[PDB]
């Protein structure tokens, strides 16, 4: 079996590089962040635009919501990190001490903490409540390029350009593991597996490799596709066929099958470097964008 | 700008 995504909407209205999108977990709304500093919010299944929020100084690296998806975060050029209210567009609270650019924010699944990584080589773990800073982890020897919690929230995983993935113990701070590769090429991007047994490793040499944490043991590889330069997202697709969805920097969506590690699909239509892609929570629909040349969102959808 | 959308 193949998947046969389709295009559906291309969503146009950012000035400048979209950055990141991400659907809600309630599966109504897609949110873009932009180098043009704003949030924008689109229905997920009309592409209609519904909202711009703004107040970062500079562009913006990532968005994630929360749980509830009543609120997001940003990561921002400007250092901060902002939470914001989805329904009133307000800045509830600006998340300071990252002393670069902030390059990757995500809630918990409680949502009572926000991690993020940062050009300043760190990643800080927030309270989502109050603002304040609960710890400060010298994780990393350059940029932070991902972060993100496994599913009970009791880890970390980050993501570094000085060639490593960590696994930490959000209660304690400690590093658990550290995941080292061949000639140790920066790792661009990280995330745990949906049942969280798993990572997906994106490395700078056009690879990305699907780890056992735990046993250090690469189960998987998927190549094919083009990524030397950014840190673009991937995906595990589960509402249908069991997929690896990532963009590329020959401007194409990637589709692997995650168990024969085959490519499925090519997505074609943007023009520039596919920075982000999104998967929906409940239906086969894919979300992507690009950088400079392109500005776009693109929605996508299969019938598995 | 922002940094992601920025080459390494």
């Amino acid at each position: 079996v193949k998947p046969n995504y389709a295009l559906k909407f291309t969503l146009a209205g950012h000035t400048k590089a979209v950055s990141s999108v991400k659907f809600s977990p309630n599966g109504e709304w897609l949110a873009s962040s932009s180098a043009d500093k704003l949030i924008k919010i689109w229905g997920a299944y009309d592409g209609k635009f519904e909202k711009t929020i703004s107040g970062h100084k500079l562009g913006i690296s990532d968005v994630a919501w929360s749980s509830d998806s009543n609120l997001l975060v940003s990561a921002s050029d400007d250092k901060t990190l902002k939470i914001w209210d989805v329904s009133s567009g307000k800045c509830l609270k600006t998340l300071k001490g990252h002393s670069n650019y902030v390059f990757c924010c995500n809630f918990n699944p409680q949502s009572n903490l926000i991690v993020s990584g940062s050009f300043d080589e760190s990643v800080r773990i927030w309270d989502v409540k109050t603002g304040k800073c609960l710890k400060t982890l010298p994780a990393h020897s350059d940029p932070v390029s991902a972060v993100h919690f496994n599913r009970d929230g009791s880890l970390i995983v980050s993501s570094s350009y000085d060639g490593l993935c960590r696994i930490w113990d959000t209660a304690s701070g400690q590093c658990l593991k550290t995941l080292i590769d061949d000639d140790n090429p920066p790792v661009s991007f990280v995330k745990f597996s949906p049942n969280g047994k798993y990572i997906l490793a994106a490395t700078l040499d056009n690879t990305l490799k699907l780890w056992d944490y735990s046993k250090g043991k690469c189960l998987k590889t998927y190549t094919g596709h083009k990524n030397e330069k950014y840190c673009i997202f991937a995906n595990f697709s589960v509402t249908g066929g069991k997929w690896i969805v990532s963009g590329s920097e020959d401007n194409l969506v990637y589709i692997w099958n995650l168990q024969t590690k085959e490519i499925v699909q090519k997505l074609q239509g943007h023009t520039d470097v596919v920075i982000s892609t999104a998967c929906h929570p409940t239906e086969n629909i894919i979300a992507s964008a690009a950088l400079e040349n392109d500005k776009t969102i693109k929605l996508w959808k299969s019938d598995c | 700008g922002s940094a992601r959308a920025r080459p390494s």
